[PDB]
């Protein structure tokens, strides 16, 4: 039975992070670099990971560029609405940890104090391979999710 | 250069006595209460204070406030000063009343009983600067020091 | 030079160990604790001494531009060595 | 035992030599649990039921110019006056000179740097005693 | 003493100016609860209101209370139109701050700030 | 570096080790200095 | 107090509260208020779950850089235990289920287990443990979850007997499930709400006097069950579960005089009619009658 | 002389020209007139010489500076208007640029110049947000780059750089909330200055 929910686990996950649809929040410089990503050289499409999705169908906000004070109720929101199993990618210094304006009056210090963030992307800003490679680590991330595993044994 | 001194040895917890009769580190709230109920019982002369040498003024008249509250005038200094006469009623008494900068006026200091080098190293500073500019005229009773 | 606490936690090169009671080594539990195994006193200790004929040598680290700036360094204390304030190379006059 | 500031820790009024009140500033905050010195007497005053007239560092200051107001006139130097007075009332009770020689505490260099809490716990002061000791 | 005048020449212009802006806030707060969600009464919403005047009572200033209305022009402004969002509205009241204690001893417990 | 290998240094790791982010080799953050201020130590025996 | 923990900072995200503390249970409704408390003003908290990560992600915002910690731990497992609490000030236990599995009967979750965290937690040194119980625990109830958390409350007290022991009436709040199992559809209630009760936690474990006592949390007011449900579909708008959980819902709300509760906290209970409508705003597509 | 920047002293006599030029035009308002060592012409007015003095600048066949490139303030507390007020104004026609600079304090208004430029719209509203000098007569004056409630002028000397709030998302009651702002890590203040005079050109007289 065991051998069971082992194997639906690889298939439900290998489904999940196969077609990775995310959200950008373009807020700033880093959003370029993630254009980057999708332009031809690196193509995440080809990753399964469509260049633009509606939040709605989305199942990866990536955090691009710096956050505000005005705009960070507007980020939680849309986090809010993302159907799950939903996760989050701070990419670039701003979004980290607040990077250049980390001692500004109108900045948030870093995503992480709105929504979870599962991958931390480091660069002012990352290069597009930078965040390739933190696409693909959340990948591996969600590869080793066991949640069936987990449930059978509650 | 003491202020090294400023980082060892420091107090940074409220202790008390336990039952074993050894200070152990207690609150705020729990330390008072045990000075104030001992405070609270004892008038007059059962209640005495000692300052220390590095004691600040507005320390100083708050407990003397506090020993006034119960009656107690014995607010005693380590430093010894004589009370005899005037004693502590008119400032001229205690004072340098020539004032630091007034050694560079004077013409003739007599030093009585007096190492003013390891006592006020920048007093006696400006004693050699009188020494030195004004031919001032020094004298010394006590101790040949240097 | 590293070496373990009474706890078996690394001290490291800087002399740093959380102590006994110290909760924030419950940081550590499940992971692990950043250590740097090459100890710099060390190894800048197992160096020769270079023996030189003159008074006054110079180092600039090697290599050249680089390296540190270039120093100039005093032999004439036969009781110790002359020591870079940048790299820590000893040199000695000989005789 | 209730944990007092250091001088570097409180604005606090000294008094010199001359009779010149000068205050100290906060360069950082007393350790620990430490506390400002009149706080404690002031909250230990509360808890006692005999609570002091004076809540903020200005109002103990207010208080100091009640007592000596000279205490909070910093930097300026009062003069005092009324020698003759205090030479009168001196010679009103005659007390013998002890025939000991006058022998200051400190003779050499060595008695200088530790003689009082802070300094006795400076390791550059022990090691200045050392020096010059051996 | 003369000085150009913000809107008021004197203090009794200054608080009409003052009332008319005190009765927008009291009777926009009812749409304001409902148009937010808010989980506050309106009772509630009017006291924060009346709270938010009565700390300025002691301007005598009519410039100063000119600025005072200006700016309580434009809160109301972001409001009415919806621009703030909950967040903002709900910033006057502090639901996640503790309160800090305000009597000698219980500030002096827990640190060294006056 | 088949064709120009790297200067041998002793201290450069010998074995190249991939990102350990996830693992229980990940890298833990903490302060490198030692303890500044040093409370004073009451007696061990009693006295008041 | 050893210099790590001693208190800093105003009480802000970035302070140091000198609270280290283990939870047991902070994935679950009580869990993620407590450690939303605790992480306010700056505490470690360690975060030993049974759940996967993914299920631990919305505590993470709750501390500021390295104040939460999780660790994997098995409920049957003690050396889990032991290194999830060996460096904690205070331990929490919030582990429990509204119903039984399989592999963990009721016997399990609120005897086997908290008497095992009360166990490793007397050996390993843990100054302060707060156990929560329940306010209708009794070992001669119908309903086999109460008569457990009577057994169990029995064992922790045995077992660590300084051990802050707190008995909740019905919690309400948006995660509840009691005014959220009435939306989803003799007896006398008196729940209480989340947030007090979560204040209450935190006062007990600054609290000394706490120590070695039993609480009962209860609400402000008491409510005929009739009359709660009829107020609960009128707030949500609306035209007017196991065996185990209905004998629960009909067990009336024990009046435990001689136990100190909220107001011995310092906490205000918070009435019904205050935060009702916001737990039950969501299920939209006159205040009930109280007992004297 | 490779490394020095050449002077032009053509520009800088078309200039100081112009500069008496304006000054006699207008002496109502205008209190200084100057050019710097660099070439750029300022005039120094009165506050209430705003709208005529730029409408003078716009409109004038001598000048015909069409276009606001930028209008901004500078907050200096030591003086009593602390607020300058600076219009940086371009003229296609001639080529050149012009600075016209007033002053206000907290609570003077200045006449807002949207009449004369439409480009000020904006560019008063920012002043306005950042500083709070307030403009009278504009058509719609509220902030414009701070979040909605903020309290306080950013730009101002005196308001702090971390300001005194700050944001992050509570989970009991579901929504971003404000609180006093606390650094992990404070920002560290510089002490650069040298204590040795650079420039003797421009000692200060004791
Ligand atoms: C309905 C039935 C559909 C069956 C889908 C099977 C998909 C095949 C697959 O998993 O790819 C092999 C994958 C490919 O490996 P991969 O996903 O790790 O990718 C490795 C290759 N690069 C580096 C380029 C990404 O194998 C696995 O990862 C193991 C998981 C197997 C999941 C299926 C369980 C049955
Ligand atoms: N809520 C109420 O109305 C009242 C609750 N209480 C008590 O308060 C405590 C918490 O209440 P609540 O938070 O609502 O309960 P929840 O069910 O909401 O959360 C229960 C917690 O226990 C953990 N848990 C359950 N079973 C196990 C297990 N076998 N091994 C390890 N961990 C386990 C869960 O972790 P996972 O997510 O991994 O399952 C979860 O974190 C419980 O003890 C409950 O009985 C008392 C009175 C009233
Ligand atoms: S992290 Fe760097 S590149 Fe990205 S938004 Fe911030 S400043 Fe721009
Ligand atoms: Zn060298």
């Amino acid at each position: 039975g065991e051998y069971v929910v082992a194997k639906l686990d690889d298939l439900i996950n290998w489904a999940r992070r196969s077609s990775l649809w995310p959200m950008t929040f373009g807020l700033a410089c880093c959003a370029v670099e993630m254009m980057h990503m999708a332009a031809p050289r690196y193509d995440m499409d080809r990753f399964g990971v469509v260049f633009r999705a509606s939040p709605r169908q989305s199942d990866v906000m990536i955090v691009a560029g710096t956050l505000t004070n005005k705009m960070a109720p507007a980020l939680r929101k849309v986090y809010d609405q993302m159907p799950e199993p939903r996760y989050v990618v701070s990419m670039g210094s701003c979004a980290n940890g607040g990077g250049y304006y980390h001692y500004s009056y109108s900045v948030v210090r870093g995503c992480d104090r709105i929504v979870p963030v599962d991958i931390y992307v480091p660069g002012c800003p990352p290069t597009a391979e930078a965040l390739l490679y933190g696409i693909l680590q959340l990948q591996k991330k969600i590869k080793r999710e066991k949640r069936l595993r987990i449930w059978y044994r509650r | 250069f003491a202020y090294d001194g400023l980082k060892r040895q420091r107090l940074t917890e409220p202790m008390v006595r336990n039952e074993k009769g050894l200070l152990t580190h207690t609150t705020w709230e729990d330390a008072l209460s045990r000075v104030a109920g001992m405070l609270q019982s004892f008038q007059g002369n059962d209640v005495a204070a000692i300052a220390g040498g590095l004691v600040d003024a507005e320390a100083l008249i708050a407990l003397k406030d506090l020993l006034n509250r119960v009656d107690s005038d014995t607010l005693c200094t380590e430093e010894v000063f004589p009370t005899a006469g005037a004693g502590t009623d008119l400032r001229s008494n205690y004072l340098l009343n020539t004032t630091i900068a007034g050694v560079e006026e004077a013409d003739v200091v007599l030093l009585v009983g007096t190492n003013p080098r390891f006592e006020a190293p920048l007093f006696n500073a400006r004693i050699r600067k009188s020494w030195l500019h004004n031919d001032l005229k020094v004298a010394l009773i006590g101790s040949p020091v240097d | 030079g590293v070496r373990t606490s009474p706890t078996g936690e690394k001290v490291t090169h800087t002399g740093q160990v959380y102590d006994d009671g110290d909760y924030r080594k419950v940081r550590f539990v499940g992971r692990q604790k950043e250590v740097n195994e090459n100890f710099a006193i060390d190894l800048i200790a197992e160096q020769p001494v270079s023996q030189v004929g003159s008074r006054v040598i110079s180092c600039d680290g090697g290599g050249g531009a680089l390296g540190h700036p270039r120093v100039y360094i005093n032999l004439d204390k036969e009781t110790k060595t002359g020591t870079c304030g940048y790299c820590g190379l000893q040199f000695r006059q000989q005789h | 035992i209730l944990p007092g500031a250091a001088y570097t820790e409180k604005s606090a009024t000294y008094v010199n030599t001359e009779g010149r009140a000068q205050q100290t500033k906060v360069a950082v905050t007393p350790p620990g649990l430490a506390r400002e010195d009149w706080k404690i007497i002031r909250a230990l005053s509360e808890i006692a039921g005999m609570t002091l007239p004076y809540d903020t560092l200005d109002q103990v200051r207010n208080r100091l110019e009640e007592v000596s107001p000279n205490l909070v006139r910093y930097d300026d130097v009062e003069g005092a006056n009324y020698f003759q007075q205090a030479s009168e009332l001196s010679k009103l009770v005659n007390q013998q000179l002890l025939a000991d020689p006058l022998v200051p505490p400190q003779l050499t260099i060595k008695d200088f740097y530790m003689t009082d809490s802070i300094s006795r716990a400076s390791q550059t002061m022990a090691k200045c005693v050392k020096a010059v000791t051996e | 003493t003369s000085v150009k005048p913000i809107f008021s020449r004197d203090m009794n212009e200054a608080k009409r100016r003052v009332r008319e802006l005190y009765r927008a806030w009291y009777r926009e707060v009812p749409n304001t609860v409902h148009l937010f969600q808010l989980d506050i009464s309106v009772k509630q919403g009017r006291d924060k209101v009346r709270e938010m005047f009565k700390k300025n009572a002691h301007i005598t200033d009519p410039r100063v209370v000119d600025l005072l209305v200006i700016k309580g022009k434009m809160e109301l402004e972001e409001t009415i139109k919806v621009w703030k969002q909950r967040t903002h509205v709900m910033r006057f009241f502090h639901e996640t701050e503790a309160p800090r204690p305000k009597d000698f001893l219980s500030k002096f417990y827990v640190g060294h700030d006056p | 570096p088949t064709v120009k290998p790297p200067t041998a240094r002793k201290f450069i790791w010998t074995n190249h080790k991939f990102n350990l982010s996830g693992t229980p080799q990940q890298y833990v953050p903490y302060s490198t200095t030692r303890k500044k201020i040093q409370e004073w130590v009451p007696p061990s025996t009693p006295y008041k | 107090l050893h210099h790590a923990v001693i208190p800093h900072g105003k009480g802000g995200r970035s302070s140091v509260s000198g609270i280290v503390a283990t939870v047991f249970g902070a994935t679950g409704f009580l869990g993620r208020y407590v450690v939303n408390h605790l992480g306010r003003m700056g505490s470690q908290v360690i975060v030993p779950h049974r759940c996967e990560p993914y299920d631990t992600m919305h505590l993470r915002p709750m501390g500021d850089l390295g104040q939460i910690i999780f660790m994997d731990w098995n409920g049957r497992d003690k050396d889990s235990i032991r290194r999830a609490v060996e460096h904690s000030s205070v331990v929490i236990n919030l582990v429990g289920r509204e119903w039984e599995t399989q592999n963990f009967d009721f016997e399990d979750v609120f005897v086997k287990i908290p008497q095992a965290i009360a166990q490793v937690s007397k050996e390993a040194g843990v100054e302060k443990f707060i156990h929560i119980s329940h306010l209708n625990a009794d070992i001669k109830s119908s309903s086999k979850y109460l008569r457990s958390k009577a057994v169990g409350e029995k064992e922790v007290r045995e077992t660590f007997p300084e051990a802050t022991i707190i008995k909740p009436a019905e919690i309400f709040g948006r995660e509840d499930r009691f005014l959220n199992y009435f939306a989803n559809i003799k007896t006398v209630k008196q729940p209480v709400y989340i947030v007090d009760v979560t204040k209450g936690i935190i006062n007990a474990i600054k609290d000394p006097d706490a120590r070695g006592k039993t609480f009962a949390f209860v609400g402000p007011s008491r409510y005929l069950l009739f009359d709660l449900v009829q107020y609960v579909f009128a707030v949500a708008h609306r035209p007017f579960t196991t065996r185990d959980k209905v004998e629960r819902i009909h067990t009336t709300d024990k009046i435990l005089p001689h136990l100190p509760g909220l107001e011995d906290l310092g906490v205000e209970a918070t009435p019904l009619e205050l935060k009702a409508i916001e737990v039950l705003r969501r299920h939209r597509t006159q205040p009930a009658k109280t007992i004297p | 002389r490779p490394t020095v920047r050449p002077r032009n002293d053509v520009a800088h006599k078309q200039l100081s020209a112009f500069g008496e030029y304006v000054a006699e035009i207008l002496p109502k308002y205008v209190q200084q007139v100057q050019v710097s060592c660099f070439n750029e012409l300022e005039i120094c007015i009165h506050p209430d010489g705003v709208i005529p003095v730029l409408t003078f600048l716009r409109d004038h066949s001598n000048a015909q500076f069409k276009s606001l490139a930028d209008l901004t303030a500078v907050d200096i507390p030591t003086r009593q208007n602390r607020f300058e007020i600076v219009y940086n104004l371009l003229s296609l026609r001639f080529n050149s640029r012009i600075r016209v600079k007033t002053y206000t304090d907290e609570l003077t208004p200045i006449e807002s110049s949207v009449p004369v430029y439409k480009a000020a719209n904006w560019y008063e509203r920012e002043i306005w947000d950042m500083f709070g000098v307030f403009f009278a007569n504009h058509p719609d004056l509220r902030r414009i780059l701070t979040d909605y409630g903020f309290e306080g002028h950013p730009f101002r000397k005196d308001f702090p750089l971390s300001g005194y709030v700050e944001l992050r998302y509570d989970d009991e009651v579901k929504r971003v909330v404000a609180e006093p702002v606390e650094l992990a890590q404070e920002f560290r203040k510089f002490d650069l200055n040298s204590p040795w005079e650079a420039f003797p050109a421009y000692r200060q007289p004791p």
